[PDB]
């Protein structure tokens, strides 16, 4: 053995699942509200189920200049008016 | 459907297929409770 | 983009006349759809016989036309080749030919009106997709 | 063709009957331990 | 979808139960 | 008699309180409707 | 707690059962307990599916296995395989359901309560796995009760209403059986049939008559074996073939299993007769076929003259030879001109597709049924997305003969596995090396070098 | 000098307007009344001289006859092409969607 | 004895024959110089230096020596098309004679080290043993180098004292070697500059020389001494081999995106000027220059060079090739004789269609035409029950300007067709197929012959270089571990630290 606490020993006590019963439920909370509060969708742009395309469009909003995509990407964000 | 008399225990009747897993499932907490010994 | 009132209004009649859809009927009739029609008709083609699609265009130029709500409620219940000249009921699905074909005896008015609606709106979504066949998958 | 059919079929049943009556003549016994199996 | 979740956790839960209540009575386990 | 903050206890933290968030936002998303 | 760790009984916890071995109350109460099992879920599934089932739907629609197989036996449909009853499919699964727990009580009690061993407690329910005469005169009993259910088909069809017959006249309809074929030429010739195309050994029979008469030959035949290894202990010849032990029967079990687990695959998957396409779907030579069926009609309509129409390579467009000429659907669906099925013979003659039959008396119903076929082809995807693989999420499908197929090809082969496993290990065990090889005495060590 | 007659019957009149001698069925599902019944008439006493020719067909009722006049200005005529009509491919032409 | 993988390992501990050995494959790298010249001198056609340049007939070494300076021949003739020229003694012939030349002195050389293995000066003059000073041999041949490189910048490729090097214009129509000045600002390191080669090589080698002078006079710190084993010659060699599969990468890139040193004229174009269609730009800014000074359209494309049309042609693609479809571009689609001339495809209303060119990705592609907006008005149909767009339908027209053809139309479909069939592949030219039997199927040139050789080679040399770090770090060990290896040292909690047993 390494000199570290036995994972069973850990997890077969009564402080550990004191500390987790709290810690778990509050970081699966937390990534949840990180979804039901749209927030995600902010962080990473990934577009919500009504703003893929605006309403009449077909067309993908596909990235063609490499030095001005910030700005073409920018540029589809507003033509969702 | 179910007749209608039995129809309040239409969400029961919904999960009984699957039991017979759990005593699969069963096997192993009681392994575990005998530590697999 | 978004399922908009505009995009859930079609043509009620061949004489000007719409009506806006609700969600709601939207997705029964998508639901409907898939239940009765899809089998065959899945994205708007038909599988037995393809030179027919579920376009819009192509039921405007059937006859009667079809390309509105009535004319396709009246499909459903007395179904005609694309001329009108011979009733199709027995080898197509019909309120008329629901004892041959199961699926028609429990939908309603309302089921219908819901399944056409369906058919007239999903073409203005999906464009050439609808009636596509798998070239435009 | 015919004879080509009947010659198949005697070579074919030929070696099935090796396969069996070679298996029914003491197998288990064909081992380097324990022979008495019956 | 309540009354079917809570059939699930009363007929999931008997098993372990079953065990825990031997284990606590030095059952024959 | 056992130490508690140990290299394994950072370890074990940093691919766990990752995946217990991520988790619970998957959870959230499985109900989301267009 | 005896023999319950490895120490004790030399046997680790993942190979717990093997514990069981020379504990027969034990033993008993884990084969009790598991046909509580089996029972359980023919009736919860049953319930499942009647609670599930929209009656005006196809079944085959509605992810149903349990269902078609009581509508099968004449119990629930009428003509054309129409639900006119749901009360018999409810009956049948609360039965099993309220049976299970009979079974599952023994077997909880043979398990933890019940004596360990049988032996002490009573000679007739003790037995030595070793005891060449015990084991054929529990074998003779088993086969007895089975005759008995065989008979008990039999009876169904002969004289508690019938068996869905999709062959029978003027429509598929539930038909009482009063002429059973009894020709023993006729049923053992269906055992000497090729499994090939165009012959497919038992999974041919295409009649009721066939397959009742079958059963009584098998009913009787199982009952006679029963007395005979009752009356009887084994012969020289087979004490000489076979190794004797608890662990080597399973494993003959485990090889016969896998066998009939195929043969299952291949039934469900070819047969029409006793898997009724009303209650199953079509099968993929049926679909195909009807597919030809649907685009010969559709172009005949349009003026197409489908018996000259030659197609792209040179073979009719719709109707061509067989290798032995006869007049079968061209395309693809070439390959399943062996296919029969009720709403396709009216269109056969005597050399085949008739092409004056199929200008002139094609019926609405053999359209609708070979566009309902063509439609419900068993073609889906595991997240039951119906039709090719390229198709769009549309349709709600995997038709039952796919589901029974596959999960019975996975189950006749995993006890395929089971049965070399378990042979193999039982021939070591006998011989005494299935732990190992004794290092004092290594048999290869005393053999001559090969080179 | 070869020459790959389909496509060279594509800048004929062929290709702009249904052929009454030699385009597959299902063209004539492009206008109102015309499929099936009277695009089966159509096909099944082919080939014509003329476009008005359609107008003979035995049987037509009034109201046919007058659904081909309303037409004549969607079909053309040209010579039979063997490879467009042998092996009944103006039946079915191996296309579909 | 020795398995046949370790034959050479009788190296090691032998110097002089190691030196012969090195002698003996220079010996035959630069044979193989000399002979690949030769060959090449023997199949190479400097008639057309427009459309059949070297890198159309599969030269390999040829573009080499080009880009040094070398760009004549005893007989008269120069790569850039001149005749008459007298190149002296250091034409592509005399460069591949010193080469076998050098290959024979060598080949002696190691004969003799090989003889006269046993040298005192091989010897540790303590010990006795044979040893080689490493650290110091590095400065050695560090400061040599420099010197080299230096010289090489200085002198070479400044003109100073040498020819210079390949140059060109940015789109490869009038190259020549020329003297380079070094680019001593930031644009030295744009990779498409020369003269950031020739303050590379001036820079790059004084700190060579610096850093030499360093390596001869200062030893190595014992712990570096100890820790990278600088008493075996198999880290040397391990170290060499990573720095050796670094440089290889780093040509294969510069020879597939292009850079100065791979010169459009001596190796082909890249893909990427096929996939941003440089050419057909600098072509089309050319020809309306031309009709903005009132050229006609005869006039404006009849003006555009041959060269120039013809690096618009996916066939010169070096991303066009296969793996076994051997030898020169010429055997593919033949020896280019002439441009054709520009096609303007028209329908029958007289609106210019354009044809839809074959992306590098595709061995076929289908025959689209669109308007200048890219909407379709034209194509080959597959199947043609349900064509709308055939050229017969849309009377489909092409028209040449400029090259063979300047001047004509053509109306019947299946000429139009061809024409487009062509058009998809850019500029059309007219090939001899018949000299070398040609196949019709595209081949890639030596840019990317040389970019694969490379890529795979640096790519294996990366498990070389692997394998010796492992033999060199574990040389104590490869005869299998310590008999005697205590249980303690592999179970954990015995030492705080693994390995080390003071720790218990
Ligand atoms: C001790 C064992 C002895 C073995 C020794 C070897 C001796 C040879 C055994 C034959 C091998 C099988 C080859 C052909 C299998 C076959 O084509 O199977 C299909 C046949 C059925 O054939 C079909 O049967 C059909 C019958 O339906 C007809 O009749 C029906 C009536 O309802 C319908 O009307 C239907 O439409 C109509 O067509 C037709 O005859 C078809 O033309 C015909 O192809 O099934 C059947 O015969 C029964 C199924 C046989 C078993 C399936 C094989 C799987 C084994 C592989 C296991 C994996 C190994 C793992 C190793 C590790
Ligand atoms: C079909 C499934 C099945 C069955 C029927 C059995 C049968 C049995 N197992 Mg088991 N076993 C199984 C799966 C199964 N096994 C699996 C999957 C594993 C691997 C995890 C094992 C591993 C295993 C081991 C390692 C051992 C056994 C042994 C035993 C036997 C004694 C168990 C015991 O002593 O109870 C002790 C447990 C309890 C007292 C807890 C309660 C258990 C009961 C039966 C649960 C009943 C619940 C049910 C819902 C009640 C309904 C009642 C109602 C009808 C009124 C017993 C015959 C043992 C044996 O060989 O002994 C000689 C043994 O050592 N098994
Ligand atoms: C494979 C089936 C099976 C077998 C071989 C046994 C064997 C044994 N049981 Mg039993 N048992 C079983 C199932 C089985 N049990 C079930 C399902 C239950 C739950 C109801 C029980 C409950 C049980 C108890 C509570 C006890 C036993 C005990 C006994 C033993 C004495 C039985 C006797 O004397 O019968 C003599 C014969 C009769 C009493 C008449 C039998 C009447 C039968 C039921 C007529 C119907 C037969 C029909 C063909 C069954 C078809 C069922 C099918 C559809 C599945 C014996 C070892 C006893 C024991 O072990 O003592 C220590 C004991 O106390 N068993
Ligand atoms: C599950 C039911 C079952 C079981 C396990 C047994 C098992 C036993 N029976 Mg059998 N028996 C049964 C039912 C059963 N019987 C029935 C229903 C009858 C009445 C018809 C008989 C009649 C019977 C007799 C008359 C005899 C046995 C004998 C035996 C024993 C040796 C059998 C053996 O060697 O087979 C292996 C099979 C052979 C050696 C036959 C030849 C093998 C061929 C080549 C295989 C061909 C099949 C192939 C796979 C394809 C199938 C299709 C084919 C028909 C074309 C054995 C203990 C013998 C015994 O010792 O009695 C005490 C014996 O003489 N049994
Ligand atoms: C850097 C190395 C290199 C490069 C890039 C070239 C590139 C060029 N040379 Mg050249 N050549 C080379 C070395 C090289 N050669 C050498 C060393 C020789 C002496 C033999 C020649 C002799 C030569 C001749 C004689 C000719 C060329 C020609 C050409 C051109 C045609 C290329 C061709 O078709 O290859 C084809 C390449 C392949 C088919 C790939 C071979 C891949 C091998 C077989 C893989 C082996 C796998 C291996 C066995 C797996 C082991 C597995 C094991 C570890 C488990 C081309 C421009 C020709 C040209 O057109 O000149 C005008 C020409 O005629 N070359
Ligand atoms: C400068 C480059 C270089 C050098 C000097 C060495 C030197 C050495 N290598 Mg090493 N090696 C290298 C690169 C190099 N390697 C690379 C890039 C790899 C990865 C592919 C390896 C992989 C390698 C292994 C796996 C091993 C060595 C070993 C050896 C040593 C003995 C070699 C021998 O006896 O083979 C004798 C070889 C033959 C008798 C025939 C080889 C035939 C080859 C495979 C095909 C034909 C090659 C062709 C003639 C060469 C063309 C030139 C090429 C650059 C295009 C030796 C010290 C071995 C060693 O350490 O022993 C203790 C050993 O096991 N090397
Ligand atoms: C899988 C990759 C790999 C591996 C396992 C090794 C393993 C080995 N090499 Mg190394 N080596 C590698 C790649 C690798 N090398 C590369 C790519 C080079 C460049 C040519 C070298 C150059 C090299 C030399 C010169 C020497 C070794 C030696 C050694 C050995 C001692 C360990 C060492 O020195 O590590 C070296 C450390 C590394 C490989 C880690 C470098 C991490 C860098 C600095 C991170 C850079 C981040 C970057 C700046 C971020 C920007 C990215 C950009 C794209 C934007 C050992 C056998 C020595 C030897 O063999 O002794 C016997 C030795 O002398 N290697
Ligand atoms: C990128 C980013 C970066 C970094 C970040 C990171 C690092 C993250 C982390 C985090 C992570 C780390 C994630 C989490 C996770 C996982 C998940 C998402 C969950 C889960 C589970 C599962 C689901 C399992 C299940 C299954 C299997 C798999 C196994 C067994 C069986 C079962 C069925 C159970 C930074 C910021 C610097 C900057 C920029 C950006
Ligand atoms: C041995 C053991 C094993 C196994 C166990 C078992 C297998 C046993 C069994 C059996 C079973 C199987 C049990 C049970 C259940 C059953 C019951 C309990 C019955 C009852 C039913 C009900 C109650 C009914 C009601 C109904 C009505 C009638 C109508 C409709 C509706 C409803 C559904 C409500 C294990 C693994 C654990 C391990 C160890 C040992
Ligand atoms: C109901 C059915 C019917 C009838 C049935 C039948 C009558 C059948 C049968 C019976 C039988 C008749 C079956 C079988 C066969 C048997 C077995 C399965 C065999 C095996 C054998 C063994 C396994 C052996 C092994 C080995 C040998 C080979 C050699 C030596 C060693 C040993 C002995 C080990 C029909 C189809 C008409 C119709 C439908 C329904
Ligand atoms: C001695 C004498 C003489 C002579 C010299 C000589 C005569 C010269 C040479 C040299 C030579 C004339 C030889 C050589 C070179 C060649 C080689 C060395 C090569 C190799 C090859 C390689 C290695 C390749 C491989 C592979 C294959 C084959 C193909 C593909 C892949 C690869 C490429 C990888 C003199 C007068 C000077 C004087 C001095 C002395
Ligand atoms: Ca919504
Ligand atoms: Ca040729
Ligand atoms: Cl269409
Ligand atoms: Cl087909």
């Amino acid at each position: 053995t390494t000199g570290e606490r036995p994972f069973s020993d850990i997890i077969t006590s009564v402080r550990y699942w004191v500390i987790h019963s709290i810690t778990i439920p509050a970081l699966f909370i937390a990534g949840w509200l990180f979804v039901s509060t749209g927030l995600a969708y902010d962080v990473f742009g990934t577009p919500r189920p009504d703003s893929y395309y605006a309403q009449e469009q077909r067309s993908i909003p596909l990235v063609t200049d490499r030095f001005e995509a910030k700005q073409q990407v920018e540029t589809f964000l507003e033509q969702l008016k | 459907k179910l007749p209608e008399a039995y129809a309040i225990f239409d969400p029961l009747v919904d999960v009984l297929p699957v039991i017979p897993v759990l005593f699969l499932a069963l096997a192993f907490v009681w392994q575990a409770a005998v530590g697999f010994r | 983009a978004e399922l908009t009132p505009e995009v859930l209004t079609v043509p009620l009649n061949s004489e000007g006349k719409t009506i806006t859809l609700t969600e709601k009927q939207y997705l029964e009739g998508k639901r409907l759809f898939q239940y009765a029609c899809a089998s065959c008709h899945v994205g708007g083609i038909t599988k037995t016989n393809p030179s027919l699609d579920l376009r819009t265009e192509t039921l405007a130029l059937a006859t009667p036309p079809r390309d509105n709500i009535e004319g396709l409620v009246d499909y459903m219940k007395n179904p005609t080749t694309y001329d009108g000249e011979q009733e199709i009921a027995e080898v197509h699905p019909s309120l008329r030919s629901a004892d041959i074909f199961p699926k028609m005896r429990n939908l309603t008015e309302k089921d219908l009106v819901a399944i056409a609606g369906h058919i007239l709106v999903e073409p203005k979504i999906l464009g050439d997709k609808w009636g596509g066949g798998k070239v435009y998958y | 063709m015919e004879t080509l059919k009947i010659t198949v079929y005697i070579v074919v049943t030929f070696f099935v009957l090796l396969f069996v009556f070679g298996f029914l003549s003491g197998d288990p016994a064909r081992n380097p331990k324990r022979k008495d199996l019956e | 979808v309540i009354a079917q979740l809570t059939m699930i956790a009363m007929i999931g839960i008997a098993g372990p139960m079953i065990i825990f209540l031997l284990a606590v009575r030095r059952g024959n386990l | 008699s056992y130490p508690i903050f140990t290299v394994r206890w950072v370890a074990v933290h940093t691919l766990a309180v990752p995946t217990i968030f991520f988790l619970g936002a998957i959870a959230a998303m499985q109900f989301i409707q267009r | 707690a005896t023999n319950r760790d490895q120490e004790s009984s030399g046997f680790a916890w993942w190979a717990g059962n093997a514990r069981l071995i020379n504990l027969s109350g034990k033993l008993l109460g884990a084969h009790v307990a598991h046909a509580g099992l089996i029972v359980f879920w023919a009736g919860a599934m049953t319930l499942f599916e009647l609670a599930h089932f929209i009656p005006e739907k196809p079944m085959y629609e509605q992810g149903l296995i349990l269902i078609p197989h009581i509508a099968t036996l004449g119990w629930g449909v009428g003509p054309g395989g129409e639900v006119v009853d749901t009360f018999p499919f409810f009956v049948v699964g609360v039965v099993h359901l309220i049976s299970s727990a009979v079974l599952g009580f023994g077997g909880v009690y043979h398990a933890i309560r019940g004596p360990e061993t049988l032996e002490e407690y009573s000679s007739f329910f003790g037995y030595d796995w070793k005891d060449k005469n015990k084991m054929t005169t529990i074998l003779g009993f088993h086969l007895i009760v089975l005759g008995i259910g065989a008979l008990l088909l039999v009876a169904k069809a002969m004289f508690f209403g019938g068996l869905y017959d999709t062959w029978a006249p003027g429509g598929g309809d539930v038909r009482v059986i009063t002429n059973p074929t009894l020709d023993p030429r006729v049923i053992f010739g269906y055992l000497l049939k090729s499994p090939f195309g165009g012959e497919g050994w038992i999974v041919s029979v295409n009649n009721l008559e066939d397959v009742v008469g079958g059963h009584i030959w098998i009913g009787l035949i199982c009952i006679a074996g029963g007395i005979w290894h009752i009356l009887t202990t084994p012969f020289g010849w087979a004490r000489r073939a076979f190794i004797w032990s608890g662990e080597a029967y399973l494993s003959y079990s485990l090889g016969a299993l896998s066998m009939m687990g195929f043969i299952a695959t291949c039934f469900v998957w070819f047969n029409n007769t006793v898997y009724p396409s009303e209650f199953y779907g079509p099968t993929g030579p049926e679909a195909s076929q009807a597919q030809a069926m649907t685009f010969l009609i559709r172009d005949q309509k349009l003026g197409a003259n489908v018996g000259s129409a030659q197609g792209p390579t040179g073979l009719g467009k719709y109707l061509m030879r067989s290798p032995t000429g006869e007049i079968i659907f061209g395309g693809e669906t070439m390959r399943f001109w062996d296919f029969r099925g009720p709403w396709l013979e009216p269109l056969r003659g005597p050399n085949g597709l008739d092409l004056n039959k199929i200008k002139n008396d094609i019926q609405p119903w053999q359209e609708r049924r070979a566009a309902e076929y063509m439609t419900h082809a068993p073609l889906g995807s595991l997240n039951s997305v119906g039709g090719v693989a390229t198709e769009i999420n549309s349709v709600n499908f995997v038709s039952p003969r796919s589901w029974l197929a596959t999960s019975h090809f996975v189950l006749a082969f995993f006890f395929l596995v089971g049965h070399l496993w378990h042979a193999g290990r039982a021939r070591a065990a006998a011989a005494g090396f299935e732990k190992g090889i004794d290092r004092e005495s290594e048999p290869v060590l005393s053999m001559p070098s090969l080179d | 000098e070869l020459v790959n007659v389909v496509d060279e019957k594509l800048g004929t009149a062929y290709g702009e307007k249904i052929d009454l001698n030699n385009t597959n069925i299902a063209a004539f599902i492009q206008y109102r009344g015309l499929y099936p019944t009277l695009a089966k008439l159509i096909v099944k006493n082919a080939p014509y001289e003329s476009v008005e020719d359609v107008l003979n067909i035995p049987g037509l009722t009034e109201r046919q006859k007058q659904i081909l006049r309303e037409n004549l200005e969607h079909f053309t005529v040209t010579e039979v092409e063997t490879a467009l009509v042998e092996g009944g491919d103006r039946y079915n032409n191996g296309l579909y969607k | 004895g020795l398995p046949w993988y370790r034959v050479h390992t009788v190296l090691i501990n032998d110097p002089g024959r190691l030196i012969a050995a090195h002698l003996m494959h220079t010996a035959l790298v630069a044979g193989w110089a000399g002979s690949m010249a030769l060959y090449e001198l023997a199949t190479f056609d400097p008639s057309d230096p427009v459309l059949n340049p070297m890198w159309r007939q599969g030269m390999f070494v040829l573009p080499f020596m080009a880009r040094l300076g070398v760009t004549g021949s005893w007989s008269g003739w120069s790569i850039t098309g001149e005749t008459g020229i007298d190149p002296g003694f250091w034409s592509f012939e005399g460069v591949a004679l010193a080469h076998i030349v050098l290959s024979g002195l060598l080949f002696l050389a190691a004969c003799w080290h090989w003889v006269y293995w046993d040298l005192e000066l091989f010897r540790d003059p303590r010990t006795g043993e044979p040893a080689l000073d490493l650290p110091k041999m590095f400065g050695i041949h560090l400061f040599l180098a420099g010197l080299l490189c230096f010289g090489f910048g200085a002198f070479h490729l400044t003109g100073l004292f040498g020819p210079g090097m390949w140059v060109s214009d940015p789109y490869g129509l009038t190259g020549s070697v020329q003297p380079v000045a070094p680019e001593w600002g930031p644009d030295g390191f744009n990779p498409y500059n020369p003269g950031g080669v020739v303050a590379h090589h001036i820079a790059a080698g004084i700190v060579g020389i610096i850093a030499g002078l360093f390596h001869i006079l200062v030893r190595p710190p014992q712990r570096l001494y100890k820790a990278l084993r600088m008493g075996n010659i198999e880290t040397v060699l391990s170290s060499s081999i990573a720095a050796v599969f670094f440089a290889a990468f780093v040509v294969a890139g510069t020879m597939w995106y292009g850079s100065a040193t791979t010169p459009i004229e001596l190796f082909g174009p890249t893909r990427y000027q096929w996939d941003s269609s440089y050419f057909q730009q600098e072509i089309n800014r050319r020809v309306q220059a031309s009709l903005a000074s009132g050229a006609t359209l005869e006039e404006a494309w009849s003006a555009i060079p041959e060269k120039l049309a013809f690096y618009d042609y996916i066939g010169n693609n070096p991303a066009k090739g296969g793996l076994f479809r051997t030898g020169p571009m010429n055997k593919g689609d033949g020896i280019a004789q002439a441009w054709k001339g520009h096609a303007v495809f028209r329908n029958k209303e007289g609106e210019e269609l354009f044809v839809r060119r074959m992306p590098a990705f595709f061995e076929s592609f289908p025959v689209i035409l669109t308007d200048k907006n890219g909407v379709v008005k034209a194509d080959i149909p597959f199947r043609r029950a349900e064509s709308k767009y055939s050229f017969e339908q849309q009377g489909v027209t092409v028209s040449f300007y400029g090259g063979e053809l300047n001047g004509q139309t053509f109306t019947d479909p299946p000429t139009v067709k061809s024409y487009a069939r062509k058009a998809i592949f850019g500029e059309i030219f007219e090939f001899d197929t018949e000299t070398l039997n040609s196949d019709g199927i595209f081949r890639t040139s030596p840019r990317g012959w040389f970019t694969f050789a490379h890529a795979v080679f640096a790519l294996l040399f990366f498990f070389g270089h692997i394998w010796h770090g492992a033999r060199t770090l574990f040389r104590d060990v490869f005869s299998g571990i310590d008999p005697e290896l205590s249980p303690e040292q592999v179970e954990w909690g015995f030492y705080q630290k693994v390995g080390d047993v003071t720790t218990r």
